[PDB]
């Protein structure tokens, strides 16, 4: 399921990890009524990202910056100008 | 078929030798004194100024610059010492003033930029010349034009600098109007008001982007409509963004903040419509096969020493391959042919003193790579020119001349770096800065003068000697003390590369380590305007 | 990098607003008129005279067309309603020619075709004046020529329309000549028998090819022989591909039938050794965010209600981005940048009445467009010209000429679209027909005249009242209706778009959903010349 991943569409990817990493479940006596007395137990708003998150981010919308600046030069004719590189260099 | 397996330069240094450990001691410390030094003009005008920017709503104008050009571009700044201890009492950081070259839009551009916070952004003497002095860059290398206009016109107590000569304010608006006839582009951005003069840069660029409540043109402000006619009227109904779009027309866009400005900006460099055309053989690049630091360890900062300006070339080429053209005639000159990030460079060192077979294989190398259309690269580090009676008797000044006459006519681009000594007339010999160089740096152990102290003291001391032996006067060696010492003290100061900096005798003093790249950059920027043929005077036999 | 998000024009419109289901019921039913007449006009000149063409083992001249350019190329064809109810009693489909731009062996070629079928290709003035106009597409888009000939000559009856001025029959062996002189290629194919005047086609051409018994050049046919002469001569002896390749050389290729001289003329195209280069930038297309049809709702029939212009420019342009330039001085005015199919281009448009502010705003975005080369597209719809005291006071008419100055000095390529009224000097101002524009496209509901029906007949009334009170003599209302009546009528029938197309006045009508798809054909077939630069007049400021 952690493998399994969609973007671009809601789905209950979330409810269905919840339902697996419950302990009850891994406790092996699942009920007919059993979720809808632990729905709101699945149903949990989002945690506050780790610092970490947010740097992998930064790092994601950087590097993707790179790869475009990387596209338009392989487009150019000036292929080794200094300029096209991500270096952020003064 | 470049399949040749060619022989490269280098050597590789001891670095176990005392000499070595004491250059590198000497060079390590000039550099951190250079950082400290740039960190502190890059603090800005200072902190309360700063703080009464921000609260205006504004950015500052390093943080525009970072906004304005492509994400993760290398900025190449000019001219950072601008106005450093060049006033008595007054601190202009930077000049006042930021100019550099960038990359919008994939577009090779100068950025102008006017710092408010140093004295409201008005034009001292050295912001003219540092900001004449990108113009001309700009025109030489047909690069679009971007000012960030945020100034208070010219500086009324030393006016007399500033506007009547041909190099002062006035030559701003001409080579404006000069570049726009060659279909270079001005674009113009008001980012805050403009009491006076800078009102003129808007009206005059091409396109205007101006900030809703920030940005305000008239050509006279409040204060100078009171002092002038008596008229008293408020600077956003005398100026204002809606004021000059709805009904004036200077405004071409509206813009809510710097941001939307800087956006604005970036989108009409993308409707430039223009495109990089290389007429220039080009290979794929390759990293020098030497450390650039060793360089510490090979210079030093004692000009007394001497070293081989091959382990230059070595260090900075690209995979060390050097091509020496004439190696055994003239010795003390080393020219050659090498490639820099692709780019072909033709190369011209000093070695030595300048002698005649050094002048005359300067010219025919010169004259090659004219034919040939390729880039030029000087480094200079001058012991001085050759000077005395046989060397008279042989032409030595004429070969000088053959020398200087052959590098003002080259017409391809010429990029001078000042790694040593640079005295006398081998500085015209080796494209100083009368002849026109696209781009000029000097290495922070370098040292400029028309010829050392001592040897200027000695020459006033025998002057006056005989001067006043020929009147019949004693002439005592306590005079001769006292004409030497000023003289030593004057030479030893006005060599000095910060006070080189100061005032604008070249584009910036550059780390050693960093070489390389600033050349390719500077030699990237150099590309954008064709070559065009060379004509040559007459060649005096 | 070309990266940054950018905002886009359009808005979504009200699809249950009852003014769009009128709009759209309008354009609907006048989209169907223009097909059903396009329709009749395609099946040719008559049901007898298709059947005796076949019978002669010849194919149509659509037929040809569509066997000699590329498979499944898209064919833009030029003033299919030339001669549309222009002469009383006869009817002339198409004008008795076809003319179109097509892609040949990879090329670009404007394809020239005598209808056969129409009084037997004779050439009615409008046909003169239709290929005269092909001719000059092609000469000024550097195009190859190919002339499908099969005519009869000029139109005796109509002679003295045909033959002797400037712009009648011989200009098209002017320009023919004048073509061959700059390296544009010309390619005739002998289809059928040519009477006279159409023999000096392939004799001026520099390659042709005729097919073996149908086609046959002589200067005069046997009747004309036979009046002048009084010689007896049969057709095939008179001209004939055989007797024509054999001896004379005029021919240069010979065909055995209409199939065989199309694949001839597809090698030499081939041959020609050409290569299409381009001197713009060039980005990747991308479709407009909304649908074409929509303009039906948008613009509708009726011309007393407005719209506003950024709505077709969102429908049109590449992903619906506009770049507006001076949005809020001379609001009446749109001009801005886009791109069509890659192609940069600038787009001037009107929104209202012309002001002294919009004259001054196109003529600084012709004057940027100009400078950076980029192509031009006019979008015409004209409530009128601002005037009035105070106007002329301010120089309206002064600014007007400065428009329309710009606008006849420039040299980017230049397409003209009218999607409105187009009255006045407005039209002068806005790249008409008088100003060379590359192409020139019309809405079904476009009208055009000097000036409305009612203020004509209100000037004529006013006029002639004044007079006959200067001559002291009455002028009662049933003259002023008799006056007037006539006049409305007239100006009425004149501004029809069918009434401006039967005459070559422009090159089609076009329906508005098609408008994107025809502007890039056109755009591509301006981009085959090179562009030169632009030389302006005087501006009086
Ligand atoms: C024909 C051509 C080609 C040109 C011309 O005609 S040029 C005509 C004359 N210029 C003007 O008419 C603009 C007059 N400015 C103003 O209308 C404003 O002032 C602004 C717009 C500058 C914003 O001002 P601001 O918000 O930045 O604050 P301010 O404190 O004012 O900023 C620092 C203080 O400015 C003092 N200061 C000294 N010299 C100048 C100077 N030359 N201009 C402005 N200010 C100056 C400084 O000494 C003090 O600080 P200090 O030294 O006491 O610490
Ligand atoms: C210097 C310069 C620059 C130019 C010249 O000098 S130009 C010199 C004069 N031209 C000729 O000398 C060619 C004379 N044609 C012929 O030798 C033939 O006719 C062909 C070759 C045309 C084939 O003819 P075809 O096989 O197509 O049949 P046809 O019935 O004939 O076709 C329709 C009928 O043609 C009648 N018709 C009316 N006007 C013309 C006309 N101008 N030319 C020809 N035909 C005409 C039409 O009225 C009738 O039909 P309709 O109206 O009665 O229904
Ligand atoms: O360069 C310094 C060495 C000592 C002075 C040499 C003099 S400076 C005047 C003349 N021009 C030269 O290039 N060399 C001599
Ligand atoms: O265009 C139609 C509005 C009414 C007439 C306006 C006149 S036509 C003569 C003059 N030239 C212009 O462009 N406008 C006025």
């Amino acid at each position: 399921l952690r493998q399994y991943n969609i973007v671009g569409l809601h789905t209950n990817i979330d409810f269905l990890l919840n339902l697996s990493g419950h302990p009850e479940f891994e406790a092996g006596n699942v009920h007919t009524d059993f979720i809808p007395q632990h729905h709101k137990q699945l149903l949990l708003s989002r945690k506050a990202a780790a610092k970490e998150s947010l740097c992998q981010a930064a790092l994601g919308l950087i590097l993707k910056e790179k790869a475009m600046t990387d596209t338009f030069t392989l487009q150019a004719h000036d292929q080794f100008s200094p300029f096209s590189s991500s270096s952020g260099r003064r | 078929y470049h399949g040749d397996s060619v022989a490269s330069l280098g050597t590789q240094p001891d670095l176990g030798s005392a000499l070595y450990q004491e250059n590198y001691k000497q060079m390590k410390a000039l550099v951190n004194q250079l950082h400290e030094r740039v960190e502190h003009i890059k603090l800005g005008g200072g902190e309360k100024a700063r703080a009464l920017h921000i609260s205006r709503g504004k950015l500052l104008p390093r943080e525009r610059i970072d906004n304005l050009i492509d994400p993760g571009s290398p900025f190449l700044e000019l001219s950072q010492f601008a106005g450093y201890q060049l006033y008595d009492n007054e601190e202009v950081p930077g000049g006042g003033i930021i100019t550099g070259i960038g990359r919008v839009s994939g577009v090779e551009c100068m950025i102008i930029a006017n710092d408010a916070t140093v004295k409201g952004g008005a034009y001292y003497p050295v912001t003219v010349k540092k900001q004449l002095r990108a113009q001309e860059i700009a025109m030489q290398n047909r690069l679009p034009c971007i000012y960030l206009v945020d100034s208070g016109g010219a500086y009324l107590p030393r006016q007399a600098d500033v506007f009547p000569d041909r190099d002062h304010f006035g030559r701003t608006f001409y080579n404006q109007a000069i570049m726009s006839s060659k279909n270079i582009a001005q674009i113009a951005v008001v980012m805050g008001s403009c009491t006076a003069g800078g009102a003129y840069v808007p009206a005059m660029a091409d396109e205007n982007i101006i900030v809703r409540k920030q940005g305000t043109i008239f050509l006279a402000g409040p204060p100078l409509v009171k002092a002038a006619t008596g008229e008293e009227v408020s600077a956003e109904d005398l100026g204002g963004a809606d004021l000059h779009c709805r009904k004036s027309g200077v405004s071409d866009h509206w813009a809510l903040d710097d941001h939307h400005a800087l956006h604005l900006t970036r989108k009409v460099v993308r409707n430039l419509n223009y495109q990089k055309k290389l007429d220039v053989t080009i290979e794929p690049s390759e990293e020098p096969l030497f450390p650039a630091d060793e360089l510490y360890g090979i210079v030093g900062a004692n000009l007394k020493r001497s070293f081989d300006v091959r382990e230059v070339i070595a260090r900075i080429v690209d995979g060390s391959r050097f091509t020496e053209f004439k190696a055994f005639y003239g010795d003390t000159l080393v020219t050659g042919f090498a490639r820099i990030f692709g780019y072909p460079v033709g190369i011209v060192g000093n070695n030595g003193v300048l002698f005649s077979e050094s002048a005359k294989k300067g010219t025919h190398f010169v004259q090659l790579c004219c034919q040939r259309n390729i880039p030029l690269l000087f480094l200079q580090n001058i012991t001085g020119f050759m000077v005395g009676r046989e060397y008279e008797a042989e032409g030595i000044a004429k070969d000088g001349a053959k020398m200087v006459a052959a590098v003002a006519c080259a017409q391809v681009p010429k990029i001078t770096l000042i790694i040593g000594g640079s005295y006398g007339a081998g500085n015209y010999g080796m494209c100083g800065r009368a002849y026109s160089p696209r781009f000029l740096y000097i290495w922070p152990n370098a040292r400029i003068s028309v010829m050392g102290g001592e040897q200027a003291a000695n020459v006033l001391a025998t002057i006056t000697k005989d001067q006043r032996a020929r009147e019949g006067k004693q002439f005592s060696s306590a005079d001769e003390a006292a004409l030497k010492e000023p003289i030593i003290k004057k030479f030893e100061e006005e060599g000095n590369p910060y006070y080189s900096s100061a005032r604008v005798w070249d584009d910036g003093i550059i780390d050693p380590a960093d070489t390389r790249l600033v050349l390719g950059l500077s030699f990237s920027a150099a590309l954008n305007a064709p070559i065009e043929k060379t004509d040559f005077g007459i060649f005096r036999m």
